[PDB]
């Protein structure tokens, strides 16, 4: 739609606390409009193609004169959901995002197990991530690659996801948006394009270093994924680090499900103690040798509003902090604090405070560097 | 009134 500039990407995105952020797409000639979710954690674009009880509408083949059916079925499953469907090729466009349509893969999802979800209004998902993790393998093209290729579109976007039962944010294909953040970028390398992979090299919360051997934090990888809810840590990091949360916010006496998720606690509204719990911080690999750089987020990014599940009187969260056994994933708890650049063009992600996340008048959200790190141990996990 | 307290996901 009309010019493609910045300023008509911005509030590109929706959703509903907790359910995901989705942008408006078109697929198919003459357009359908769909929901389709912004995952920077996988990379594959599918759609709900057939009738299901959660999906108000869905893509329907037949409809487009310019479907092409590539005859090969396809089946992902993620660490949350699964889906199976047929390949095909089919013009797709973003009303709020560049003025282009490109032919792209798209999986018509026909089954699925635990992925769509009641309510979120979506109906598909957009994997932004590289060809290596694409299913069946890395010869399906993601989208992001094709429209690169079609077009003039500069090799990078951007998101700003914002935290809350509506939720909304941006994504800026093609570019970076002033107004979206405040203070200074800071950049981390991809380590390797296939998820958005990084290397954290410290973590501390409230200022007390986690104290464990580095690799420990990225074993067997960290990846920044706008489609998992939670931070995601590997076991005997996310020990630790609640662990170190109990004592600095003396929540020892809190029930050991509030810590795995299976609870929620709920507070008098107006009155949820955001100070006594601490803010946490992590040192991502710099640009430079030796060099580092710290984003800090609230307790208000990890503890998550939930609604509906007790009176308005009461503001009830959930603890978004969990186990992984398949590394760190950086999903939304981390990014609802940040506008988040990536930088595919230069193999780098950058971080800045987000102009849209939630905090208090006691404390903020931060990015800061340079830091110096004395120790040259190579943090990423190797064997 | 009583707070915090606590409810089954
Ligand atoms: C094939 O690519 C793979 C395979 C395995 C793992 C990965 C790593 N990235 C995972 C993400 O791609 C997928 C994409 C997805 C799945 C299901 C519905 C919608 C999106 N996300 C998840 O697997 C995944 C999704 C969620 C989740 O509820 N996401 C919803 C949509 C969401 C809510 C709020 C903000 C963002 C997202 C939670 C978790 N957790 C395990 S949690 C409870 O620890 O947060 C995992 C990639």
């Amino acid at each position: 739609g009309r010019r493609g500039s910045f300023v008509e990407m911005v509030d590109n995105l929706r959703g509903k606390s907790g359910q995901g952020y989705y942008v408006e797409m078109t697929v198919g000639s003459p357009p359908q409009t769909l929901n389709i979710l912004v995952d920077t954690g996988s990379s594959n674009f599918a759609v709900g193609a057939a009738p299901h009880p959660f999906l108000h509408r869905y893509y329907q083949r037949q409809l487009s004169s310019t479907y092409r059916d590539l005859r090969k079925g396809v089946y992902v499953p993620y660490t949350q959901g699964k889906w199976e469907g047929e390949l095909g090729t089919d013009l797709v466009s973003i009303p709020h995002g560049p003025n282009v349509t490109v032919r792209a893969n798209i999986a018509a999802i026909t089954e699925s197990d635990k992925f769509f979800i009641n309510g979120s209004n979506w109906e598909g998902i957009l994997g932004l991530a590289y060809a290596e993790i694409a299913r069946p393998d890395d010869s399906l093209e993601p989208f992001f690659d094709s429209l690169v290729k079609q077009t003039h579109v500069p090799n990078l976007f951007s998101l700003q996801l914002c935290g809350a039962a509506s939720v909304g944010g941006s994504m800026i294909i093609g570019g970076i948006d002033h107004s979206l953040y405040t203070g200074s970028l800071w950049y981390t390398p991809i380590r390797r394009e296939w998820y958005y992979e990084v290397i954290i090299v410290r973590v501390e919360i409230n200022g007390q270093d986690l104290k464990m051997d580095c690799k420990e934090y990225n074993y067997d990888k960290s990846i920044v994924d706008s489609g998992t809810t939670n931070l995601r840590l590997p076991k005997k990091v996310f020990e630790a680090a609640v662990a170190s949360i109990k004592a600095a916010s003396s929540t020892e006496k809190f029930p050991d499900g509030f810590w795995l998720g299976e609870q929620l606690v709920c507070w008098q509204a107006g009155t949820t103690p955001w100070n006594i719990f601490p803010v946490i911080s992590l040192y991502l690999m710099g640009e430079v040798t030796n060099q580092s750089f710290r984003i800090t987020i609230l307790p208000q990014q990890y503890l998550r509003p939930v609604e509906d599940v007790a009176t308005s009187q009461d503001d009830c969260y959930k603890f978004a902090i969990s186990q992984s056994s398949t590394g760190t994933v950086m999903g939304a708890v981390i990014m609802e604090g940040f506008y988040v650049v990536f930088d595919r063009a230069r193999k780098r992600i950058g971080f800045a405070v987000s102009a849209c996340h939630v905090h208090d008048e006691f404390r903020t959200a931060a990015v800061e560097g340079p830091f110096v790190t004395l120790d040259m141990e190579d943090c990423g996990y190797n064997i | 009134a009583l707070y915090p307290y606590f409810l089954p996901i």
